[PDB]
């Protein structure tokens, strides 16, 4: 109808909207910041017992305990202070794409190709792991999970849609509707009310839990995303796609604002994450590298060099005193 | 296919009608962020090996 | 003339203890190298360490002073350690081929049924064997007059032990190789002999894998041949034809290093020409 | 070595002896990928071997246990899934002779192409399974195959016009260290089983040769 035309002025004037409010580039502002230097990190500890790629981690919200999830179907849960094994979870799937620890400590949960999303019990009366709740209704392969709280999960998954579920009954309260391409990564806010998912259209969208309504759409990218993480301050976030860029974007100004890319890096992002003060990007790659970004300069400040296959996940402990870099190769290390 | 055109444009048109500030201040508050809590960043300034949890 | 010898030996000496020991860290470090075919290529360059170590030095001081400065004592010490790891470092090449032998015509027992205590069993029987070809002229089998000049050490030429020692070490491991790489050789053959651009393009395909194929037969087994057959022809011979049968000196130097070159030229044959092995290598440095 | 530390090392201890044991019995089994069109005849197949997201099949035939993956229930970018079956020893096709007229053979060469040329599948071998021979029969005797290809020229025959298409199959793989072994599914038979196990017997030996250096 005439409404094809009526879009295409809506997108001319959004467009308009933004350019206005750009009056300075972040790198202006923050260029008289002294640059941060050289950071040189190295393996403390290196975790061993996987017989096949890891695919995802989570830490704990101790910094202390963390989960790895791998393709020999198995859930084991570490000790990284003294590289003990606590927990052998054995999957009924072994076809594995992502994995979670609830804030609490006493639940984890699972999900892959099969369109399912798994919470097990970890503490209980007998010392036995037993998986409590079985989730589905998702139509294509569970790509990542978050645990709102002890009892609320968020999930998304390969049918372009991302749900939010009650654990207790089972049921999805709400879906998130309005991506074109499959769902890739998620990330939620400081304060629970919010939460990011990156697709295969090349957009990131910002999603209200509890009135599920998209509130704001940002594309740069020119490929997937593969990996999406909340700046500590709760007020921007970044992306890591194929086109080995990663970008970052700041929801109040609702526009891209830096862009950390190299001419000799020709490889996707598998996965970033933040420091605790948010003045570090860390970035894992399929050259086999990690790579430390300065947020605020857009340059190199280290690579984290060691694994032999495709580091496959990334997370930084709640306190920011250590990275753990898992890998295709099997192995999970602790950098610090 | 009408009925989801008509979605497209609603949604754009609700996405359109909100309030954005300047990228100045968006930028600044980020930088304040991050200068403001810079002492309490291990991995930014190295922690003495004695208050190292992942080598004593 | 002393510093010359001295000197191409030394070479030798330093040459062959490098090799073999980088190819034992290769395995030790790297993740990739450590299945049961590595464990028996390993076991075999540990062996031709020892040999590189205690009895190749000692060997050339012999070679360099022509006289035995050490005692009747030592002297059967170490007569009776060159037989050992000698003997061990050509069982380890049939238990090689035993199990490349069993990998190619059995494929079911590749995949449910090989262990590394299969490795370990093997590695266990050539050093066996070693011993029980080593141990006997300690307790018996030595002719009266046999310990003599005191300024000379040479093995037992007892006519009993004789025939002992060589078939036991040499002519038996070389007709079981033999008999096993020509099993392997027919197996490969009749593998690999089971749009018209593309048809020529299998064809030729099909020439260049049996050529490979015996470019390296012929690699081993020349090596092997050509390395320790001409000593043992030796060591059969002059033991019984006693008179009339005028070793030269020099000609015996030269069959007895070329008997020892082969703990050189093993890791290259079986580490160094594998690509996994040389990405490891490259990885490490 | 405080009580409670010793306990905790006690229990890591146990579980990594559950994991090497369960690492052991994982590596005796031979995984193999089911690839084709929805409607191809997999279902035959899979009845043949068994008598909403991936359907996993197992069963042993001569002292070989044997490992099937069905992906077709997953609806979803295929680049984004593909590469957690880099390990398979080989893959299974399945392709409808009949469908030259229903084209549903057009997109099958397609999907041909792609799995046999992707990054992950340089060097694994494809079993191709030609289903519904005797329909086909029927078919070309008054249908001609030249709706489906122009360039074809010769007797509309069973052995000839099934040949054809064999062929243009055959053509898309351009990698050694690779073999195609195509049978046109004998109705009914065990032969289907006999096809797997004697290609995937072909595939060990070659392995091994390559090994030693003498293929
Ligand atoms: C007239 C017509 C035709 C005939 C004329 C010409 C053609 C043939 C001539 C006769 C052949 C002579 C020897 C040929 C060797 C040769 O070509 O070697 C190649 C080249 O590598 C290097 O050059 C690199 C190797 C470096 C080795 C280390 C060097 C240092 C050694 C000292 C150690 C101490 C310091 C480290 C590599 O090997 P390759 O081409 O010979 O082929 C195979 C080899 O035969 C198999 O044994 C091997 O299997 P393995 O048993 O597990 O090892 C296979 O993987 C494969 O490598
Ligand atoms: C220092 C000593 C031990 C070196 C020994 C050299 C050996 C390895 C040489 C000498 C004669 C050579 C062979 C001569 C003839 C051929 C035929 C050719 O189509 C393939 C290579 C092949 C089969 C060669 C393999 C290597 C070979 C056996
Ligand atoms: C395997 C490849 C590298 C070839 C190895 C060649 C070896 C066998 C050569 C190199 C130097 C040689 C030695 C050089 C000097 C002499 C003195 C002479 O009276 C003969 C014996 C003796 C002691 C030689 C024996 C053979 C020898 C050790
Ligand atoms: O007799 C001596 C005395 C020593 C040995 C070390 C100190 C003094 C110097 C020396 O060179 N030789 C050995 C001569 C070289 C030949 N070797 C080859 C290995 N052997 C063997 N292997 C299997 C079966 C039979 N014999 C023994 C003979």
């Amino acid at each position: 109808d005439q409404l094809r035309q009526e879009a295409e002025q809506l997108k001319n004037q959004i467009r308009d909207a933004r350019k206005a409010c750009a009056d300075a580039t972040l790198s202006q502002i923050t260029n008289n910041i002294d640059p941060v230097g050289r950071i040189q990190m190295r393996t403390r500890r290196t975790l061993r017992g996987h017989l096949a790629k890891i695919y995802a981690m989570h830490w704990g919200t101790d910094s202390r305990l963390l989960v790895s999830a791998s393709q020999d179907g198995k859930l084991i849960i570490w000790d990284s202070y003294t590289t003990n094994k606590v927990h052998a979870i054995p999957l009924r799937s072994s076809w594995v794409m992502t994995c979670a620890y609830a804030p609490s400590g006493n639940y984890v949960a699972c999900g892959g190709l099969d369109n399912i999303c798994s919470i097990y019990n970890l503490k209980t009366r007998e010392g036995n792991v037993r998986v409590s709740r079985e989730l589905a209704g998702h139509t294509g392969y569970l790509s990542c999970c978050r645990f709102l709280d002890d009892n609320q999960i968020v999930t998304s998954s390969g049918d372009t849609t991302c749900a939010l579920w009650d654990i207790e009954t089972g049921q999805q309260t709400t879906t998130f509707t309005g991506h074109t391409g499959d769902v890739m990564s998620l990330s939620l806010a400081p304060d629970t009310r919010l939460f990011v998912s990156g697709a295969c259209d090349a957009s990131a969208k910002l999603w209200d839990v509890r009135e599920g309504m998209c509130r704001q759409t940002f594309t740069g990218h020119e490929s997937d995303i593969n990996a999406i993480c909340f700046f500590p301050n709760g007020n921007a976030f970044a992306t890591g796609s194929d086109d080995a860029t990663c970008r970052l974007f700041d929801l109040r100004a609702d526009q891209e604002l830096m862009t950390y890319s190299h001419d000799n890096i020709i490889c996707g992002i598998t996965s970033v994450s933040f420091s605790k003060s948010g003045r570090l990007l860390l970035a894992g790659y399929d050259d086999f590298n990690c790579n430390v970004w300065d947020a605020l300069k857009a340059d190199r400040a280290g690579v984290l060099a060691g694994h032999d296959n495709r580091v496959s996940c990334l997370g930084v402990t709640d306190d920011g005193m250590a990275v753990a870099t898992g890998s295709w190769d099997s192995f999970l290390k602790i950098w610090n | 296919s009408i009925a989801q055109a008509r979605k497209l444009v609603e949604q754009l048109k609700m996405e359109a009608n909100i309030d954005r500030i300047k990228v100045s201040k968006a930028a600044a508050d980020l930088m304040a962020y991050c200068e403001a809590h810079a002492k309490e960043d291990p991995l930014l300034t190295p922690v003495p090996a004695s208050e190292n949890p992942f080598r004593e | 003339y002393q510093v010359i010898t001295s000197l191409l030996l030394g070479t030798l000496i330093f040459c062959a203890v490098l090799g073999n020991a980088c190819v034992v860290a290769a395995i030790a470090l790297e993740r990739s190298l450590q299945n049961v075919a590595n464990y028996l290529i390993g076991s075999l360059a540990v062996t031709d360490l020892m040999v590189s170590v205690l009895v190749l030095p000692m060997a050339a001081l012999y070679q360099v002073l022509n006289k035995w400065t050490l005692g009747q004592v030592t002297c059967d010490l170490f007569i009776a350690l060159d037989v050992l790891c000698c003997t061990s470092s050509i069982w380890h090449l049939c238990a090689i081929a035993l199990d490349r032998y069993w990998a190619i015509t059995d494929p079911i027992d590749y995949v449910n049924k090989r262990t590394p205590r299969r490795a370990a069993a093997l590695i266990s029987l050539t050093w066996l064997i070693g011993f029980l070809i080593s141990i006997p002229p300690m307790l018996g089998w030595r002719t009266p007059e046999d310990r003599s000049d005191p300024d000379a050490c040479t093995i037992s030429k007892d006519h009993g032990y004789t025939i002992y020692s060589t078939f036991g070490a040499f002519y038996i491991p070389l007709l079981l190789m033999l008999v096993l790489y020509g099993r392997i050789f027919r197996a490969a053959r009749f593998r690999i002999r089971k749009n018209e651009r593309n048809a020529e393009a299998k064809r030729k395909m099909a020439l260049a894998r049996e050529r490979k194929t015996v470019k390296t037969l012929g690699i081993i087994m020349g090596t092997f041949i050509l390395c320790w057959l001409p000593f043992f022809i030796v060591a059969l011979v002059l033991p019984f034809c006693e008179s009339s049968c005028h070793m030269p000196t020099l000609l015996g130097a030269i069959i007895n290093w070329l008997g020892y070159s082969n703990s050189l030229l093993n890791p290259v044959i079986y580490a160094y020409f594998n690509k996994d092995f040389q990405n490891a290598f490259k990885k490490i440095i | 070595l405080s009580a409670e530390e010793r306990a905790a090392l006690e229990r890591s201890k146990a579980i990594e002896k559950n994991l090497k044991e369960d690492g052991i019995s994982a590596a005796k089994d031979v995984k193999l990928l089911l690839l084709g069109a929805g409607e191809s005849g997999k279902s035959t197949i899979v009845k043949q071997m068994k008598i909403t997201g991936i359907v996993e099949t197992h069963f042993t035939f001569k002292n070989l246990h044997f490992r099937l993956f069905d992906v077709g229930g997953q609806r979803s970018e295929r680049k984004k899934w593909i590469h957690c079956f880099e390990d398979v020893t080989a893959i299974i096709f399945c392709v409808a002779l009949s469908g030259y007229d229903q084209n549903r053979m057009h997109e099958s060469l397609m999907l041909f192409d792609s799995i046999c040329n992707n990054k992950f599948f340089i060097d694994t071998s494809i079993i191709l399974f030609l289903n519904k021979k005797d329909l086909f029969g029927e078919k070309i005797k008054k249908s001609p195959l030249t709706i489906c290809f122009p360039e074809y020229t010769g007797p509309n025959t069973y052995e000839d016009a099934a040949a054809y298409i064999q062929a243009q199959f055959e053509s898309k793989n351009r990698s050694p260290n690779k073999e195609i072994y195509c049978h046109m599914t004998c109705a009914t038979d065990t032969n289907n089983i006999q096809v797997v196990f004697d290609a995937v017997t072909d595939i060990i030996i070659a392995n091994n040769l390559r090994g030693c250096g003498l293929y």
